[PDB]
């Protein structure tokens, strides 16, 4: 309802490993630059050039809005620094460049950089730094601390069902609004993420090819029951045609 | 005969009206599952 | 795990009394990629992907496949046959109202 | 007599027409579901 997430939240996105969170976020990146605002996106396992080319097959266009001083994407690795000083960097850039969405992809990249109470003070620090100043913050996290403080969670799915892996995802959470409560299934191409339309039937829950399959059977039992019809319908009028034969007689 | 004949022609009507009911009463299910579905609730 | 740009899974699994290797892409970034868990074969000819399951259940892989496949089989026959009695009798009755109007 | 015979043959062809129509569709429903599982997509 009112056409997304509230500006300044925390949004997290979860998921397993091809799930999506790295697509989803970058069309985020790319939307805010769209609009002619300023976006930061934080990689701590992808280089620069080579997320560039991985996001250019999903129609998004990142390297224009990097050429265009309305985007910086900035990626280091887990190791590179410590806890205090990666906190140190992403709070000094996030100053400079006075950015309206900050992307951190992935959030689980630290958890063995250092304790499990060190690595959640370390972004319980980000997250707060970058709420306090109506930053939108888009933080990927892998499925498999701090969720808490998220207005916005969104699940992605892979899953296998009848010998395919199909993709879904839902709205786990939303603070302050209404959402739909549905697990819909989506799929990648050239084109970005398209949501496929809802599933209806009296069973339901069915993704990629058993929908199709289910379809084909609906209209066959369909079409069963319509020559089931006529055929009653055309033997009552063949007795009535008989009555006549018989009154002319 | 004749008789015979009065009562297929109303058979055929009752089948008829059978047939538009469960149309009609289709038409309003699937409507029902596809509202209690639908993102319509969010525009 | 997280370093790697693709990754194939393969699986050998127990179904029906019987070991069944498969392999899926799990990831694959920057390229669009078969969502099929296919089944393959060894041999003294390397690995070789056997062709797509289609079928409405879907999802059987070796002995099941070639049992589903003769059950479909059957079934068609099957309705073949009826289809057949059905046009003979319909054929039978119009025989018959020759034989009538000719005497 | 006549009457009879001419109706089982209109009985004769609307099964055909059924016949032929099943194997359509059929045929129509094997390709889909043969795209949805086909790595033609890749070539
Ligand atoms: N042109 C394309 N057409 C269809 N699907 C594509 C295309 N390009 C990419 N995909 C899919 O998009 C997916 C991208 O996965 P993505 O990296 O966004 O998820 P992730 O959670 O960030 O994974 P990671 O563990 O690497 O961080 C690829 O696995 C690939 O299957
Ligand atoms: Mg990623």
């Amino acid at each position: 309802a009112g056409g997304g997430f509230f500006r300044g939240s925390s949004i997290l996105v979860s998921g397993v490993a091809g799930a999506g969170k790295s697509s989803l976020a970058a069309h985020f990146a790319a939307a805010a630059c769209a609009r002619g605002e300023r976006a930061m996106y934080f990689s701590f396992e992808e280089a620069a050039d080579q997320a560039v080319r991985n996001m250019r097959s999903l129609g998004l266009d990142l390297g224009r809005w990097r050429d265009a001083g309305l985007l910086r994407f900035m990626a280091t690795r887990p190791t590179f620094y410590s806890l205090e000083m990666h906190l140190a960097v992403i709070l000094r850039e996030v100053m400079r460049f006075e950015p309206s969405v900050v992307v951190l992809d992935p959030i689980s990249a630290f958890t063995e950089s250092g304790d499990r109470l060190e690595v959640q003070s370390m972004l319980l620090r980000i997250v707060d730094f970058l709420k306090n100043r109506g930053i939108t913050g888009i933080f990927t996290h892998l499925a498999h601390g701090l969720e808490e403080l998220m207005d916005g969670w969104v699940l992605m799915l892979n899953r296998e069902v009848n010998g395919e892996f199909n993709r879904e995802l839902y709205l786990l959470k939303a603070r302050g609004m209404a959402h739909s409560n549905q697990v819909r299934e989506f799929l990648m191409s050239d084109r970005g993420i398209s949501l496929l339309p809802p599933h209806l039937g009296e069973g339901g829950a069915l993704t990629g090819t058993a929908r199709k399959a289910e379809e084909a059977r609906l209209r066959r039992a369909e079409i069963e029951r319509q020559t089931e019809l006529g055929r009653l319908q055309q033997q009552i009028e063949q007795r009535r045609r008989r009555a006549r034969a018989q009154i002319e007689a | 005969l004749e008789a015979e004949l009065q009562a297929e022609e109303i058979a055929l009507k009752a089948l008829v009206e059978s047939e538009s009911a469960h149309e009609r009463q289709r038409l309003a299910d699937a409507d029902t599952l596809a509202r209690s579905r639908g993102n319509e609730r969010f525009a």
